RNA sequence: GUCUUGGGUG
């Protein structure tokens, strides 16, 4: 897989990045409030 | 079962002998009008089984993908048969077989 | 076209979860997996009238305009690089002219090599096309 | 795929013969539904 | 394409072996019994040897061309 | 698996053959192995579901694309209603709560 | 047995662009001259000596699509046309396709057909060596010495009427043996070795044919696989 | 005699494979194509004709002449190298693909110029084919390994593929349903036609797709109150009922018809299914009216009277109707009984008493590799050729002179078309 | 520096 970056070029656009799209503001949806986000994979396996 | 003109040799089509109120056939052709035997003159069906037993030739014997049974034929106590379903293809008829002698080539079935 | 490498199938670290793999970095040293890459560029000269015409050279910037931005401090007095060469991104390896139709008179048609690739000039090839107009091409080699 | 959902009432609802009825009652059924095979006979006497 | 001087997985020398190796089965030797006397007891460096295919011989066949 | 031959599935089977071992049922596991007329039965319904996966996803993207310029216009405003660019009225309240 | 049931480009292409399997083969056509002549000769009757009113039991001939003639015994004909195919008489590229419940016999010497090998059993009920392979170990010793006791190879198979080829039409009239061993029923238990399949329905098999390996169905890509049959399709 | 083991299997499939290899049929397809296939082409149409009879301002002294040329053998030469010199030799497959030259053959045809004048040529060049690389016109397949390590060649390399301007090119199999085989099809609901027999017509040889003709049963399940069945003669516009091409072609009373459609007297829904067609064409008699009847719907141009009319639906019911059967006169009567043959299949497939036609069965379809392709794009390229040759002679012979055909074919025709197919990909002109 | 064709990747 490959993923696309993009760089904000102004500190409007950082901000909005930073205060609107962060990662820990995503981890509850409103598809079906619930988190999108889970324990995956080796940590799930290795904490049962 | 239509029959066909003696002597112009086309199709025969109903009419009246409305001098006798006898069904003729007159010939769309000629002139020619003959005496019928059979007084009906129309046919529709929808529960049919035409193909049920049609389905069989005399080497049919010599199919080796047929699947062979060991019912008894009722005619000569043959144990082996050949056997397969109805040949008709519809959607609801049944699954009932049809059982060939290999001996007597006479069709039988388990009934 | 392979090779049988020694595979266990372990959570050692974490580093190999969903669909990555963790390999051992003395034997990449040793040479597995290790594969050589060759890189052919072609060039030729064309024939656009009687006496109008290409031709293989290094270009002195003097009688050239629209020079690339590019190192000419490779090839030869033939226009040709040659081979056992080292050879970086943008480095020019065919150096061409063409005519200016009616001093300083020729516009450039060099071939550099790729802008990603690194290598090492291989086989520097020299020969006629169907026409008779002279024909180059220049395989370079890497290993990756 | 179109299809009704018929509530029926609840005496109705309880019983299964009623129900039954009720059913014979909506369904569609033609002179096609019922009918084997059709003839045409040449009659020249009604009384005969 | 010829044989590798170290074996991938854990170094041994295994390049002054290939032709003892192919001497050992001329002379009847079953494979596991040549690497075997070879003194390749890791199955790592066995397979480096019976996996081997040698190419050179194949390459060396198209003429010097200086 | 349908009788794509004359009456059969496989050329190895007989005609008019309903079990489960001529009509696609394969009865060992992976650990003990198909045999060649389950590994071809089960080629089958792979090929169905990759041609599911090639096939769907473009009716998918369109459908979601539609559903988006439908709805792309549609703001809460700050007196709490659902309007769309027209200004016209889809729910007086948003999700009525 | 034509087209590798795995190798076949994922996306737009799946399914379109095929691959074909490690023995298969693409007819290149034949004169159907020495065909209508065979035929003339051994009874077949003409389409201008046609009348329906008779001929309620005789079956029609087709060669290439063509109708032809009929014939009133498909028995000896289809008999007679196996025997020159599996002597060299007729191209060894060339279908003979009886069809039962239509009455029909369709020869093709059409260019383009997909065909296999496949081992012949003996399938004439009147000798000791019926529901056996005709190929022997005397032809193995014959394939690895390269040559007959008064070149041998493939081709001496096919024309000694050891090996025949089948289009994908023919192959509807076969009834194929899996394996030398299906040829006959075992009496095994082993929780380990794969159940060979019971088939119980069918009384008594009637094999014309056996596969020479199974796992030649699959192409030049799904052959480096190994133990492809422990592995669910899609990854194969 | 021992049981045979699995390990006699793979030495019979040694056997196979130490004889055909992995590329067989590419090879196989194209020593066809370079043995037969090109000579065929050049003797489908193998000859050209112009002519003039009289009244060019002459003292009404008339004389007709032909002049015309017959295309003779073909020769193959193995593929030479010619240099901007001009000198010549052999050229090989590694030289080809060093200097981006393709790899190829010269094709010469012998021309024999004839006239004739009624008062009331040497091995010309037409082109350069390219070779499939270890066929048996490659300069690679008389080699040993030895020859073959010297001429810079792998002993592992199959051929198989062509060499175009230093690129090694393959030619992919194309997949077509199979030829002059019924199929019976089910149509869809909002459809007046039901039951489709479609059929494509070819010949043995050149296996070329000549024409195409269609069988549909007009009238739905208890809706299209008219369940007749029509034909669908190419070149004619409108569908022609059954009863009329069965009157065209020559047996005109109704039982014949329907003897030619029932095999079974007995038989009786297919009968009741079969009078609504001989209502709907009852009004004809006769060869001559039905015949007109087809004539009126032509296509062609407007106006022809009835004597010519019938020539041209004659024309039509005699070629590209059933090609395969035969393309001469006299023999109708076989058209006839595929026709009823025919109809029959659709009869079946519409009574339910056998099953619609599987359009996936791969028995019923056909592979086209190198030999046919090239076939095809030859068969153009040299039409084409032929069509300058008629376009030339035309000019040059009116200047009434002697003239040598070296100048008259334009060799660089069939060459380019050809490198561009095999170069590009696009199979067509 | 442009347009088509073909082979692919997630
Ligand atoms: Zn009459
Ligand atoms: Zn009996
Ligand atoms: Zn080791």
């Amino acid at each position: 897989d490959e993923m696309n970056l993009h760089v904000p070029q102004s500190e409007e656009t950082r901000a909005e990045l930073s205060q609107l799209c962060a990662v820990p503001l995503q981890i509850v949806s409103p598809q079906s409030n619930k988190p999108v986000m889970g324990i995956v994979q080796d940590t799930l396996c290795g904490v049962r | 079962s239509f029959r066909f003109c003696l002597e112009c040799n086309n199709m025969l089509y109903p009419k009246e002998d409305k001098e006798n109120q006898r069904l003729l056939y007159s010939c769309r052709n000629c002139d020619y009008t003959e005496l019928a035997e059979d007084p009906k003159v129309y046919r529709h069906e929808l529960i049919t089984n035409i193909g049920e037993t049609a389905g069989i030739v005399d080497d049919i014997g010599q199919d080796p993908t047929l699947p062979r049974s060991d019912k008894e034929c009722p005619e000569c106590h043959s144990r082996d048969c050949v056997f397969f379903q109805s040949q008709q293809r519809r959607k609801d008829t049944n699954m009932t077989l049809f059982y060939v002698c290999l001996n007597c080539k006479k069709t039988f079935r388990d009934e | 076209a392979g090779q049988n490498a020694i595979v266990a199938i372990a959570c050692y670290s974490g580093y190999n979860q969903e669909d990555s793999m963790i390999m051992n970095q003395s034997s990449i040293d040793r040479g597995l997996f290790r594969s050589l890459f060759f890189r052919s560029y072609m060039d030729q000269e064309k024939r656009f009238g009687i006496s109008i015409v290409e031709e293989f050279e290094k270009p002195t910037r003097a009688t050239t305009l629209r020079l690339k931005h590019g190192t000419y401090e490779k090839l030869d007095e033939d226009g040709l690089i040659a081979p056992g060469v080292r050879v970086s991104g943008d480095d020019i390896i065919i150096g061409k002219t063409t005519p200016i139709p009616p001093y300083h008179t020729k516009r450039d048609a060099s071939t550099p090599l790729r802008s990603t690739e690194n290598g090492i000039v291989d086989q520097v090839l020299l020969t006629t096309n169907q026409e008779g107009l002279k024909f180059v091409k220049v395989r370079m080699r890497t290993t990756k | 795929t179109p299809a009704l959902t018929v509530y029926l009432d609840r005496e109705i609802a309880l019983d299964i013969e009623k129900a039954k009825v009720i059913q014979s009652s909506i369904e569609y059924t033609t002179l096609k539904n019922v009918t084997s095979a059709t003839e045409i006979y040449y009659d020249p006497d009604p009384t005969s | 394409m010829i044989i590798p001087v170290r074996c991938f997985s854990c170094g041994k020398v295994v390049g002054d072996k290939w032709d003892a190796y192919l001497r050992l089965l001329e002379e009847g030797k079953q494979e596991g019994d040549a690497l075997d006397e070879l003194k390749l007891k890791r199955y790592c460096c066995r397979r480096m040897v019976l996996t081997h295919v040698d190419l050179i011989e194949k390459f060396l066949r198209y003429n010097p061309l200086e | 698996i349908a009788f794509g031959f004359a009456d059969r599935s496989l050329p190895h089977f007989t005609k008019d053959d309903f079990s489960p071992e001529s009509k696609g049922f394969v009865e060992n596991s992976y650990l003990r192995g198909l045999t060649p007329q389950e590994f071809f039965f089960h080629a089958m319904a792979g090929r169905e579901g990759l041609i599911d996966t090639a096939v769907k996803t473009a009716e998918t993207g369109y459908i979601q694309r539609r559903l988006v310029k439908a709805l792309e216009d549609i703001m809460v405003h700050y007196d709490g209603t659902t309007r769309n660019s027209l200004g016209d009225i889809i729910q007086f309240l948003y999700g009525e709560d | 047995g034509l087209v590798c049931p795995a190798e076949t480009p994922e996306g737009q292409a799946c399914g379109l662009v095929k691959n074909l399997s490690l023995l298969s083969g693409i007819s290149i056509g034949s004169p159907s001259e020495p065909i209508i002549n065979f035929l003339e000769e051994w009874g077949m009757e003409p389409l201008e000596d046609y009348d329906p009113a008779q001929h309620t039991k005789s079956t029609r001939i087709f060669v290439n699509g063509v109708w032809t003639g009929i014939h009133r015994d498909p028995s000896m004909l289809v008999s007679t046309m196996r025997d020159l195919r599996r002597s060299g008489a007729i191209s060894p590229e060339v279908s003979i396709i009886r069809d039962i419940r239509e009455r029909e016999f369709k020869i093709f010497t059409d260019v383009g057909r997909v065909y296999r090998p496949l081992f012949i059993v003996e399938d004439d009920e009147s000798k000791d060596n019926k529901g056996e392979l005709r190929i022997t170990k005397e032809h193995i010793r014959k394939i690895q010495q390269g040559y007959d006791d008064d070149v041998y190879g493939w081709s001496s198979l096919v024309t000694s009427g050891v090996i025949e080829y089948v289009d994908g039409e023919e192959e509807e009239t076969i009834m194929i043996a899996m394996t030398p061993e299906d040829l006959q029923t075992r009496s095994l238990n082993d929780t380990a070795k794969r159940i060979k399949p019971e088939m119980s329905t069918s009384s008594h098999h009637t094999f014309t044919h056996c596969e020479i390996h199974p796992s030649m169905i699959l192409g030049v890509a799904a052959s480096i696989i190994p133990f492809p049959d422990h592995n669910q399709s899609p990854r194969n | 005699d021992d049981t045979i083991t699995t390990e006699d299997c793979w030495t019979v499939i040694s056997a196979f494979f130490e004889e055909k290899g992995l590329v067989s049929q590419q090879l196989d397809s194209f020593d066809e194509f370079m043995e037969t296939s090109i000579q065929d082409l050049v003797w489908e149409e193998p000859r050209l004709i112009l002519d003039q009879p009289a009244q060019h301002t002459n003292e009404k002294d008339n004389i007709n002449k032909r002049y015309e040329i017959r295309f003779g053998k073909i020769y193959l030469s193995r593929p030479t190298m010619t240099e901007a010199d001009g000198t010549t030799h052999a050229m090989f497959p590694q030289e080809a693909r060093l200097r981006n030259l393709t790899y190829s053959s010269p094709v010469y045809l012998d021309m024999e110029k004839s006239m004739f004048t009624s008062i009331d040529g040497n091995k010309v060049h037409i082109g350069k084919v390219p070779i499939m690389l270890r066929s048996k016109f490659c300069s690679l397949r008389t080699l040993d390994e030895v020859d073959l390590y010297k001429m810079k060649e792998c002993p592992y390399d199959m051929g198989g593929y062509f060499v175009i301007n230093g690129s090694e090119k393959v030619l992919i199999a194309q997949e077509r349903s199979a030829a002059n085989i019924v199929q019976v099809f089910k149509k869809a609901a909002p459809s007046p036609i039901s039951h489709v027999a479609e059929i494509r017509s070819a010949l043995e040889k050149g296996s070329r797709l000549i024409s195409t003709m269609q069988i549909k049963l007009y009238g739905r399940e208890d809706k299209g109150t008219g369940r007749t069945i029509k034909a669908t003669l190419p070149y004619v516009k409108q569908d022609i009922p059954i009863v009329i091409v069965f009157r065209a072609l020559g047996v005109v009373p109704d039982g014949e018809i329907l003897q030619h459609i029932c095999y079974d007297e007995n038989d009786w829904q297919m009968l009741e299914m079969l009078k609504p067609c001989i209502e709907e064409g009852f009004v004809i008699q006769d060869k001559e009216v039905a015949l007109d009847f087809i004539g009126r719907r032509g296509s062609a141009a407007l106006g022809i009277r009835r004597e010519k009319r019938i020539q041209y639906a004659k024309d039509i019911l005699q070629k590209e109707l059933l090609p395969h059967i035969t393309q001469e006169e006299g023999f109708e009567t076989r058209k006839t009984f595929f026709l009823g043959y025919m109809v029959n299949r659709l009869l079946l497939c519409a009574l339910e008493r056998k099953d619609q036609d599987d359009r996936d069965h791969f028995g019923k379809k056909r592979l086209d590799l190198a030999g046919p392709l090239l076939a095809n794009l030859f068969r153009i390229l040299f039409r084409k050729l032929t069509r300058e040759i008629y376009r030339y002679m035309q000019r040059c012979i009116e200047t009434d002179r002697d003239f040598n055909l070296n100048l008259a074919v334009k060799s660089t025709t069939i060459t380019s078309g050809l490198k561009y197919s095999l170069a590009t990909g696009n199979w067509g002109e």
